[PDB]
């Protein structure tokens, strides 16, 4: 079940490879992929590419997959783990949910942060009354671990 | 497009929704199982699993496609029960 749906997945990859993401198994662990996002263009993180790691539950798809970033990311809904704080990896999830969907989904965030509902509160608040300075500040991790 | 939203795969025995949106009947009784009253593709309120669509069944037995590992052309209301058999489909897996 969540093994054919897993290649399916990754051979409709190969065939229209997404042209700001790519994703893959790690060795022949098919439940076990890392992706690379680069940086939204317009965005802090411009210039920058980011590792993922993906672990895939074994009822996938009636469960989301595990994500996470891996490249450090100065981000209001990331944290210092990597941790990845969005709707559609946790109550919003589903089925029809795909792994380049996530991805598009983590390319959004990115661009349009969400600091209503943080994960990381002092980054929201830097973000909501000095945009300029998180600006300066995603930039300069940007530089520093992205690339 | 023929395809199941949930499984990705040609659709097998569909189900219409109430919402309109057509499943694999083992895909949308599975999804309710794991989120109960609610749509796998659009999240709307579902109160069943829905009906046989037996239009879209109907259509399925005049259309064709090839199979993914072995090329051969198959008709659409079979390719469930091919890449059951498939000797490349059961190679790989
Ligand atoms: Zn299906
Ligand atoms: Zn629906
Ligand atoms: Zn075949």
């Amino acid at each position: 079940m969540a093994l054919k749906r897993i290649h399916k997945e990754l051979n409709d990859l190969a065939r229209d490879p997404p042209a700001q993401s790519r994703a893959g198994p790690v060795g022949d662990d098919m439940f076990h992929w890392q992706a690379t996002i680069m940086g939204p263009n317009d965005s802090p993180y411009q210039g920058g590419v980011f590792f993922l790691t993906i672990h895939f539950p074994t009822d996938y798809p009636f469960k989301p997959p595990k994500v996470a970033f891996t490249t450090r990311i100065y981000h209001p809904n990331i944290n210092s783990n990597g941790s990845i704080k969005l709707d559609i990896l946790r109550s919003q999830w589903s089925p029809a949910l795909t792994i380049s969907k996530v991805l598009l989904s983590i390319s959004s965030l990115l661009s349009d942060p969400n600091p209503d509902d943080p994960l990381v509160p002092e980054i929201a608040r830097i973000y909501k009354t000095d945009r300029e300075k998180y600006n300066r500040i995603a930039r300069e991790w940007t530089q520093k671990y992205a690339m | 497009s023929f395809d199941c939203a949930v499984c990705l795969e040609v659709l097998h025995q569909p189900v219409r929704t109430r919402c309109g949106h057509v499943f694999c009947r083992s895909c949308i009784a599975t999804s309710l199982k794991n989120n109960k009253w609610t749509c796998p593709y659009c999240r709307a309120y579902l109160p069943s699993e829905g009906v046989p669509a037996t239009d879209v069944a109907k259509r399925m037995k005049s259309e064709y496609k090839n199979c993914a590992e072995c090329d051969t052309l198959v008709c659409l209301s079979e390719m469930r029960a091919h890449i059951r058999t498939c000797q490349k489909y059961i190679d790989k897996y």
